[PDB]
C-alpha cells in the first residue's frame, strides 16, 4: 500500500513537534516576474514531458518538427525577455 | 441474455505458472493452427458466446505441448525455470548462458524451432468454419436519407422577397 | 432553408454555374453610386476642398465596390435558385404534402352598408 | 453516479464561493484555481473510466489553460495593490 | 512491513552524523580538526546535539499563528522521508508506475516549507527575506525539470528501475558532458549554502540535511551505476555507498570553498546563462534518438 | 460549424476514431450502430429513427439501467437476512 | 475500509467548504493543498498515474506556489481567525450540512437527488472496467502525443508566447 | 507600443478564427480564453486607475463564464459522450451553456460589467474589440441552434432590451450609450436563433459596421455629450452631418439601412404564429431611439458650447475605414434585400 | 568578411555561453534531414508490435503464410 | 428474486444482440474481499 507508507512518515513527523513544544518545561513588485515566468514556464515542460514516453510508438517525422517547435518558443520568450528584463 | 451451460468449460486447465508459459515462446510455432483458428473467430464474431468450441480445442493443444516437455528434456526446462523466476523483471536477461543450455536438448526432438524475428500477421487460408458477413451487431438498416436533387438550378422568380 | 448538399471554401459553389451573371443591371449601379457617394464624404471627414472636383482616388473607390458587388450579387442569384430548387424538388418527390383544390363558386355572406 | 454526486457538489459549492464576497479579492482567484481542479477531476473521471485513449490529452491542455487565466488575472491584482494600498472589492471608483 | 521503519530510523541517524562528517572534511579543508572532545573521535556528539536542542532548549514565540509555525515541519520533515521511498536501492519499497515524476513532484512540493515559515513571524523584515530565499528555490527547479526530461531521452522511461538497466557498462556522465556539469549546479538549490544564503532550529535543518543526501543518492543513479547483478544485492550495495559518498564530499567541498554569488547574479546565472544552454541541450537530446536509433 | 476545414484535417473529435497505437474505446461496438444510423439528415432534426440504437448507447456509459437492477437484487439479498439464505462460495 | 473513492470524495467537498467560507486567503489557501492532494487519489484510483501526478507538478508544484506570492504581496501579515468572524462560520456550518446530511441518504446504495441520477452501490461496479488491455494499456500509458493531434500543440504556443510578452506590458 | 501590439492584436484575430473553423469542443474552449489573454494588453495601455479596475472587472466575470462553458462541455461527455460541436443532447447542459455565453455577451442578467468596462478603456481603438468581440460567442450559439430551451433564451432577449431601453436614459457618458445600446441590440441577436438560425449572421454584419462607423467618427476625442457639443463651431460642420446618418441608423428608421435587421427579425418570428412578441420587440426598441433623440441635438442645434480656444490646425486621426463604411451603414436598404441569402 | 570574421570573435569575447544557444540547437535542426541514418529508426518503430497480432482470411493471396519461419510477410531483418 | 416481477433475463439493453463485458461491473456481488484483490491494478501494485 502507498497509503501505509505516506501515514507513517507524516505521523513520526508529527510526533517529533509533539516532542519539540510538550516536552520542554521551565513590498517589492519586481519579484513578481520571477513568478510569473516560473508558471509560464512550467506549463511548456508540461507539454514536453511526454518526450521520454511517446516517442517509442508515434511516427518521428511528424514528431521531431513538433517536438522542438515547443522548445523554439520557449527561447523566444526568453529572446523577448531579454530586452529590458530587471536590476535583480 | 442466454449464456452457456455450466458444463461447458473444458476440465485440466492452468497447471501450468504464470511465467513457466512465458519461457517457451516455441508454443508460437508449434501448435499454432488451433491458436490462430480461435483468434480468427474473435476478430469475425466479437462475442466469446459463440467462439469457446475453438477454445477448447486450444486447451486441448495446449496440454499435448506440455506433456512432451515432460517426458523429454525435463532437467534443462525446470532449470531454465529456476532461472527465469529468480530475476526481477528483465525475464530474458541474465539468463541467457542457461539459454544454451535449453534448445540444445530440444534439437534432438523435433520441437525444437526458435524464430529470430517475428509473427508479422500470418494468413490463415485453411479456415472456413463460419462465413464472417452475418452482421455482428446490425439489427436496423436505417432509413433512406433525403434524395439528392439532380439537375441545374434556374431562375423562375428571381426573389421571392417583399419587392422585386 | 438551411445549407444541406453545400460545403464552404470558395464562395460559389463552381458546380453549380449554369445561371446567367448580372450584366449592367440597375443594382450594380446602385452600389456604383455608393461607390461614389463613398468617394465623395472622404473629402469632407478628412478636409479636401470640393466633393465632386477634388483628388482622384474616387476611382478605386468606384471600382471596389462594383467588383465586391459583382461577387456579391453572383452569391444572390446562385443562392436564391438553389432554395428554389429544393422547394421544387421537395413537391415533386412527396407529393402527398402539397394538395390541390380546383374548380370552386362556393357561397358567401354578403355585407350591408 | 456514486463518485460524481460528490465532485459534481463541489463544483456548485465552489460556484457559490466565487460570487459571494468578504471584500478580499484574493480568494476569489483561489477559488478560481479550486473551479479548474474541480472541472480536472470530472473530466478525468469521464475520460479514464470510458477507455477514450485519444481524450487523455484534453485534460492536460485543460490544465495548461487553467494557468493562463490563474497568472495574467492574479497579475492585475497586483496592479491594484500598486495604485491602491490594499486589495478590496469595496476600494472602486467606477459608475 | 517494518521496512518503512528502516528507513526513517537509520536515515535520520545518517542526517544525524552528517553534522560530524560537515565539520571534520571542511575542518581538515581548513587546518583545523574536527570534534574529538566529545567522544573517541567526536562520534558521540550527534546524539548529544539531540539531547541538548530538543529536551531543554525552550521556544519564544514571536507571534504563533496558531495553525502555522506547527504545520511548518510538518511540510519540512515529513515531505523530506516519502522520498526515499520510489528509490532504486535494490528493489524499492512499492515501486512506482513513474519514479521520476514522484521525485519532482515531492520536492517543487518541498518549497512549502520555507514559505508557511515565512508566514509564521508577524515582522515583515523575515517574509520579504523568506521570499528571496524561495525565489532561489523556485528557479532552479525549471532547470531540474528540464535536465531530468533530457536524460530520460537518451534511455529509459519516467520508472526508476529501468535508469539502472541502461547504465549496464556506460555511464551516463559520457553521453550528457555538459549535463553533468549543469545537474551538479542546479541541485544546489533547497537552500545548500553553497550558492546563497537566506518548529525549533533544529528539526528544520534536519529536513534540509536529509534533501542533501537525497539528491546525492539522485545523482548516483542517474549519473552512476556501473551494474546491477540481481545474484548478489549485496556487492551493488557496497559499490553504491562509496559512489554516493563521494558525490558527498563534493557538496562539502563547494559550500567549503566559494563564496556567494550575490542574489542577483544567482538570478543572472539562470535565464540569461544556465537557460540558454540547458534549452539548447534539450532541443539536442530531442534529435538523437531520431538521428540514430535509441528509442526504448 | 461556421465555416469548414475544407482540403485541411484537424479533426479526431468523436469516439471510436483512428487508435493511438490500437487501443480500443469502451463503447466502440455501441458508435458503430450510432454513427451508421445517424450519417444522413433523417434522423438528425426528428432524433426519432435511431432511438432504439440511442437507448442502448446512454446505456453503455452511464449503466443506470444495471446500477437499478443490481441494487434490487442487493436490496433482495439484504432481505435474506434472517431468513432463507444461502452463500456458494 | 471496503470504499475507495466515496471515502476521498467526502474529504475533496471538505476542502471546499473552506472555499465556500471565506476564511482568509491564507487558511484558503490550505485548502489547496488538501483537496489538491486529495484530489490527486481520486484520479490515481480509476488508473493513470501520469495524469494524477500532473496536479502534484503544476497545481502543488507551482500555481498554488505563486499564489503563495500574492498573498503576501497584498493582503499580508495576519490572517483573521475564522472563529472570530461572522457569517464566515455560518458559511462553513451550512456548507457542510448539504454535504454531510445527504451521506447519511447515500447510506443503504440508493438515495433521492436534485438530479434524475442515483447514487447506487460504489463497490462492484466503482472501478468500472474488467481487464480491457496488457501492455502499455489502461488508457493513459501513451496518455499525451505530439502526432494526430499536430494542431492543439502550435495553439498551445501561442497562447504561451503571449503569456509572457502581455505580463510584461500590465507591468 | 512596435509590433507587439500588431501581433497581440493579430492573436484576437487569429482566435476568433478557432472558434469559426472548428469541430472539436475544447477547440472552441481555446478560442474563447486566447482572447481572454489578449484584450487585457489593449485594455490597460495608458496607465490609469481607471484601467485597472475595468479589467479586473472584465477577467473575473468572463473568467467565470467561460469555466460555466467548461461546465456544459464535460456533462457532453457525462451523457452521450461525443465531442462534436452540434448538440448539447442534455435539457441541464443547455441550461448551462446559454447563460455562460450570456455573460461573454450583454446578454440581460450577466449585463452590470459592460458600462463599467466601456468607461475604462483608454482609447477608441480598445472601444472596437468588445464590439467585434461579440462575434466569438455568437458564432458557437449558430452552431448549436437546436436542443436549446426557448424558456431561457427568449426570456433573456426580451429583457435585455428592456434593460437596454431604461439603461441609456439617465446616462450622459459617450461610452455607456455605446455600452447599453451593446445590451439591446443582444436582444435583436438571440431571438431569431430558434425561429431560423439565418439572418443572425446578417445583423452581426448590420451591427458590427454601424458600431465601427461611431468610434472611428469619435476619433475627434469625446466622452460625454458635452464635450462632443463643442463640434458645431469649433470643429467641422459637415462632420455633424454624417454622425446624423449614424445616430438615426442605430435606432429603428426605414429610410436609413439600420432598419434592415429590424426588417428579417419581426418577418421571419411573424411566419411561425407569433405575433405578441415582435410588438414588444419594437415598442421598446423606441427607448434605444430615443437615447439617439437626445444625442442628435447636440449636433443639429446650437447649444452654445463656443469656447475661446479655437483651432487652427487641420484634424489628422487614423480614420481606416471612417469613409467606406458609414457610406454603407446609411443606404443599403434599397442596395442589398437580397443580401440574406448571400450573408447566410 | 564584413560580419562573418568580424561578429563572432566578438561573440565569443562577449558572453561565448550564447555561441553554444545558437550553435547546439541550430545543429539539431539541420542534421537530422541531411544524415542517411533516420530511415532505419522508423523501420523498428512500426514493426514493434504492442498490440496482438489479427490473422486474415485468404482466397488467393500472396506474401502471407503459417506462423512458423517462412519466407513471407515484412519481418525486419535490419543488422540482425 | 422469486416473489418480485423481475425475470432476470433479456438483460438491460435493448439490443440483445453485440452483448458487451457485462461482468466488468458486476463480476458477482458476493464476497467483498475478492472483489476488492481484483479492482486493485493502480492501489497497492503488488
Amino acid at each position: 500500500n502507498l497509503m501505509l507508507a505516506l501515514l507513517t512518515n507524516f505521523t513520526l513527523a508529527t510526533l517529533l513537534v509533539i516532542i519539540a513544544f510538550w516536552l520542554p518545561q521551565l513590498f517589492s513588485m519586481k519579484f513578481f516576474l520571477v513568478a510569473i515566468t516560473f508558471l509560464l514556464f512550467d506549463l511548456e515542460i508540461a507539454l514536453l514531458l511526454p518526450l521520454p514516453w511517446a516517442s517509442q510508438t508515434a511516427n518521428l517525422n511528424t514528431m521531431l518538427t513538433m517536438a522542438l517547435f515547443l522548445i523554439i518558443l520557449l527561447a523566444v520568450s526568453l529572446a523577448y525577455e531579454w530586452t529590458q528584463k530587471g536590476l535583480e | 441474455e442466454l449464456p452457456s451451460l455450466e458444463d461447458l468449460k473444458v476440465q485440466e486447465v492452468k497447471v501450468s505458472s504464470s511465467v513457466l508459459k512465458a519461457a517457451a515462446h516455441h508454443y508460437g510455432a508449434q501448435c499454432d493452427k488451433p491458436n490462430k483458428e480461435f483468434m480468427l473467430c474473435r476478430w469475425e464474431e466479437k462475442d466469446p458466446r459463440r467462439c469457446l468450441e475453438e477454445g477448447k480445442l486450444v486447451n486441448q493443444c495446449a496440454l499435448e505441448f506440455f506433456r512432451q516437455i515432460k517426458r523429454h528434456c525435463a532437467e534443462p526446462f525446470t532449470e531454465y525455470w529456476t532461472c527465469i523466476d529468480y530475476s526481477g523483471l528483465q525475464l530474458f536477461r541474465r539468463c541467457r548462458k542457461q539459454q544454451a543450455q535449453f534448445d540444445e536438448c530440444v534439437l534432438d526432438k523435433l520441437g525444437w524451432v526458435r524464430p529470430d524475428l517475428g509473427d508479422l500477421s500470418k494468413v490463415t487460408k485453411v479456415k472456413t468454419d463460419r462465413p464472417l458477413p452475418e452482421n455482428p451487431y446490425h439489427s436496423r438498416a436505417r432509413p433512406e436519407p433525403n434524395p439528392e436533387v439532380e439537375g441545374d438550378l434556374k431562375p423562375a422568380r428571381h426573389g421571392s422577397r417583399l419587392f422585386f | 432553408g438551411r445549407q444541406g448538399r453545400a460545403t464552404f471554401q470558395f464562395l460559389p459553389d463552381e458546380a453549380r454555374s449554369l445561371p446567367p451573371p448580372k450584366l449592367t443591371d440597375p443594382r450594380l449601379a446602385f452600389v456604383g453610386f455608393l461607390g461614389y457617394c463613398s468617394g465623395l464624404i472622404d473629402n469632407a471627414i478628412r478636409r479636401r476642398p470640393v466633393l465632386l472636383a477634388g483628388l482622384h482616388r474616387q476611382l478605386l473607390y468606384i471600382t471596389s465596390f462594383v467588383f465586391v458587388g459583382y461577387y456579391l450579387l453572383k452569391r444572390q442569384d446562385y443562392m436564391y435558385a438553389v432554395r428554389d430548387h429544393d422547394m421544387f424538388s421537395y413537391i415533386k418527390s412527396h407529393x402527398x404534402x402539397x394538395x390541390x383544390x380546383x374548380x370552386x363558386x362556393x357561397x358567401x355572406x354578403x355585407x350591408x352598408x | 453516479s456514486m463518485v460524481y454526486m460528490n465532485i459534481m457538489m463541489a463544483f456548485t459549492v465552489s460556484l457559490v464561493g466565487l460570487l459571494m464576497y468578504r471584500s478580499h479579492l484574493m480568494s476569489s482567484l483561489l477559488c478560481l484555481e479550486g473551479m479548474m481542479l474541480s472541472l480536472f477531476v470530472m473530466a478525468a473521471l469521464t475520460i479514464l473510466n470510458s477507455h477514450f485513449t485519444l481524450a487523455s490529452m484534453m485534460p492536460i491542455i485543460l490544465l495548461v489553460f487553467a494557468a493562463c487565466e490563474a497568472a495574467l488575472g492574479l497579475s492585475l491584482l497586483v496592479m491594484v495593490s500598486n495604485t491602491y494600498g490594499t486589495d478590496y472589492v469595496q476600494n472602486l471608483n467606477l459608475l | 512491513m517494518i521496512n518503512i521503519l528502516m528507513l526513517i530510523i537509520p536515515i535520520l541517524l545518517a542526517v544525524a552524523f552528517l553534522t560530524l562528517v560537515e565539520r571534520k572534511v571542511l575542518g581538515y579543508m581548513q587546518l583545523r580538526k574536527g570534534p574529538n572532545v566529545v567522544g573517541p573521535y567526536g562520534l558521540l556528539q550527534p546524539i548529544a546535539d539531540a539531547i541538548k536542542l530538543f529536551i531543554k532548549e525552550p521556544l519564544r514565540p514571536a507571534t504563533s499563528s496558531a495553525s502555522m509555525f506547527i504545520l511548518a515541519p510538518i511540510m519540512a520533515l515529513g515531505l523530506a522521508l516519502t522520498m526515499w521511498i520510489p528509490l532504486p536501492m535494490p528493489y524499492p519499497l512499492i515501486n512506482m508506475n513513474l519514479g521520476v515524476l514522484f521525485m519532482l513532484a515531492m520536492s517543487s512540493l518541498a518549497v512549502y516549507s520555507i514559505l508557511w515559515s515565512g508566514w509564521a513571524s508577524n515582522s515583515k523584515y523575515a517574509l520579504i527575506g523568506a521570499l528571496r530565499a524561495v525565489a532561489q528555490t523556485i528557479s532552479y527547479e525549471v532547470t531540474l525539470a528540464i535536465i531530468l526530461l533530457s536524460v530520460l531521452l537518451m534511455s529509459g522511461s519516467f520508472t526508476l528501475s529501468t535508469l539502472i538497466t541502461t547504465q549496464e557498462q556506460m555511464w551516463l556522465i559520457l553521453p550528457a558532458w555538459p549535463l553533468a556539469m549543469m545537474w551538479f549546479i542546479s541541485t544546489l538549490a533547497e537552500t545548500n549554502r553553497a550558492p546563497f544564503d537566506l518548529g525549533p532550529f533544529a528539526l528544520f535543518f534536519m529536513a534540509e540535511y536529509a534533501n542533501i543526501i537525497m539528491m546525492n543518492i539522485f545523482t548516483a543513479i542517474l549519473f552512476l551505476g556501473t551494474s546491477h547483478n540481481p545474484h548478489m544485492p549485496e556487492l551493488y550495495t557496497i559499490n553504491f555507498t562509496i559512489k554516493s559518498l563521494l558525490l558527498t564530499m563534493s557538496f562539502l567541498w563547494i559550500r567549503a570553498s566559494y563564496p556567494r554569488f550575490r542574489y542577483d547574479q544567482l538570478m543572472h546565472l539562470l535565464w540569461k546563462n544556465f537557460l540558454p544552454l540547458t534549452l539548447a541541450l534539450c532541443m539536442w537530446h530531442v534529435s538523437l534518438p531520431i538521428l540514430t536509433s535509441g528509442i526504448p | 460549424q461556421k465555416r469548414l476545414g475544407v482540403d485541411l484535417d484537424r479533426w479526431m473529435t468523436i469516439q471510436s476514431a483512428e487508435q493511438p497505437h490500437g487501443i480500443p474505446s469502451r463503447c466502440h461496438a455501441f458508435e458503430k450502430e450510432w454513427i451508421e444510423c445517424a450519417h444522413g439528415i433523417g434522423s438528425i432534426r426528428a432524433e426519432k429513427e435511431c432511438k432504439i440504437e440511442f437507448e442502448d448507447f446512454r446505456e453503455c456509459l452511464l449503466r443506470q439501467k444495471t446500477m437499478k437492477r443490481l441494487h434490487a437484487i442487493r436490496r433482495q439479498r439484504e432481505k435474506l437476512i434472517k431468513e432463507g439464505k444461502y452463500t456458494p462460495p | 475500509m471496503l470504499y475507495i473513492v466515496f471515502i476521498l470524495s467526502v474529504i475533496f467537498v471538505m476542502g471546499f467548504v473552506g472555499f465556500s467560507s471565506k476564511p482568509s486567503p491564507i487558511y484558503g489557501g490550505l485548502g489547496l493543498i488538501v483537496s489538491g492532494g486529495v484530489g490527486c487519489g481520486i484520479v490515481l484510483n480509476f488508473g493513470g498515474s501520469f495524469l494524477g501526478l500532473m496536479v502534484f507538478l503544476i497545481y502543488l508544484g507551482g500555481m498554488m506556489v505563486v499564489f503563495g506570492y500574492t498573498t503576501a504581496m497584498a493582503t499580508e501579515q495576519y490572517p483573521e481567525i475564522w472563529l472570530s468572524n461572522k457569517a464566515v462560520l455560518g458559511a462553513f456550518v451550512t456548507g457542510l450540512l448539504m454535504e454531510f446530511f445527504m451521506v447519511y441518504y447515500v447510506l443503504k446504495d440508493k438515495e433521492v437527488e436534485v438530479v434524475f441520477e442515483f447514487n447506487g452501490l460504489g463497490d462492484w461496479v466503482i472501478y468500472d472496467t474488467g481487464d480491457s488491455g496488457f501492455f502499455s494499456e489502461e488508457a493513459m500509458g501513451i496518455a499525451a502525443l505530439y502526432s494526430y493531434g499536430t494542431w492543439l500543440v502550435i495553439v498551445t504556443g501561442w497562447s504561451l508566447l503571449i503569456g509572457v510578452v502581455v505580463i510584461m506590458e500590465i507591468t | 507600443n512596435p509590433i507587439i501590439f500588431i501581433i497581440i492584436l493579430l492573436t484576437i484575430m487569429l482566435g476568433t478564427i478557432i472558434v469559426m473553423i472548428s469541430s472539436h469542443w475544447l477547440l472552441v474552449w481555446i478560442g474563447f480564453e486566447m482572447n481572454m489573454l489578449a484584450i487585457i494588453p489593449i485594455m490597460m495601455k495608458n496607465h490609469n486607475p481607471r484601467a485597472t479596475e475595468a479589467s479586473t472587472k472584465y477577467f473575473l466575470t468572463q473568467s467565470t463564464a467561460s469555466m460555466l462553458l467548461m461546465m456544459a462541455v464535460i456533462i457532453n461527455l457525462m451523457f452521450s459522450g461525443q465531442w462534436t460541436v452540434m448538440k448539447l443532447f442534455n435539457p441541464m447542459a443547455s441550461m448551462l451553456m446559454t447563460m455562460a455565453l450570456a455573460m461573454k455577451l450583454g446578454m440581460a442578467p450577466f449585463h452590470f460589467w459592460v458600462p463599467e468596462v466601456t468607461q475604462g478603456i483608454p482609447l477608441s481603438s480598445g472601444l472596437i474589440l468588445l464590439t467585434w468581440q461579440k462575434l466569438a460567442p455568437m458564432s458557437v450559439l449558430y452552431q448549436i441552434f437546436p436542443s436549446i430551451n426557448l424558456n431561457l433564451i427568449l426570456t433573456l432577449s426580451v429583457l435585455s432590451i428592456l434593460i437596454g431601453g431604461w439603461g441609456g436614459l439617465n446616462q450622459t457618458q459617450l461610452r455607456k450609450i455605446m455600452a447599453y445600446s451593446s445590451i439591446a441590440h443582444m436582444g435583436w441577436m438571440t431571438a431569431v436563433l430558434p425561429y431560423n438560425p439565418t439572418m443572425t449572421l446578417l445583423n452581426l454584419i448590420i451591427y458590427i459596421i454601424m458600431t465601427s462607423t461611431m468610434f472611428t467618427m469619435f476619433m475627434a476625442n469625446s466622452t460625454t455629450t458635452t464635450l462632443s457639443l463643442s463640434h458645431t463651431w469649433n470643429k467641422t460642420p459637415i462632420m455633424t452631418v454624417l454622425i446624423l446618418a449614424t445616430l438615426l441608423s442605430m435606432g429603428g428608421l426605414p429610410p436609413l439601412s439600420g432598419f434592415m435587421p429590424k426588417w428579417m427579425i419581426i418577418q421571419e418570428m411573424t411566419k411561425n404564429n407569433s405575433i405578441i412578441l415582435p410588438t414588444f420587440m419594437a415598442i421598446t426598441a423606441l427607448l434605444n431611439l430615443y437615447f439617439y433623440m437626445r444625442l442628435t441635438y447636440s449636433t443639429t442645434l446650437t447649444m452654445f458650447p463656443s469656447t475661446n480656444n479655437m483651432k487652427m490646425k487641420w484634424q489628422f486621426p487614423l480614420m481606416k475605414k471612417m469613409t467606406f463604411l458609414p457610406t454603407m451603414v446609411v443606404l443599403s436598404t434599397m442596395m442589398l434585400p437580397l443580401t440574406p441569402m448571400l450573408s447566410v | 568578411a564584413e560580419r562573418v570574421a568580424a561578429f563572432l570573435k566578438n561573440v565569443w569575447a562577449k558572453e561565448p555561453v550564447l555561441v553554444a544557444s545558437f550553435a547546439i540547437a541550430g545543429l539539431a535542426v539541420i542534421l537530422p534531414t541531411l544524415s542517411p541514418y533516420t530511415k532505419y529508426s522508423l523501420m523498428i518503430n512500426x514493426x514493434x508490435x504492442x498490440x496482438x497480432x489479427x490473422x486474415x482470411x485468404x482466397x488467393x493471396x500472396x506474401x502471407x503464410x503459417x506462423x512458423x519461419x517462412x519466407x513471407x510477410x515484412x519481418x525486419x531483418x535490419x543488422x540482425x | 428474486v422469486m416473489k418480485x416481477x423481475x425475470x432476470x433475463x433479456x438483460x438491460x439493453x435493448x439490443x440483445x444482440x453485440x452483448x458487451x463485458x457485462x461482468x466488468x461491473x458486476x463480476x458477482x456481488x458476493x464476497x467483498x474481499x475478492x472483489x476488492x484483490x481484483x479492482x486493485x491494478x493502480x492501489x497497492x501494485x503488488x
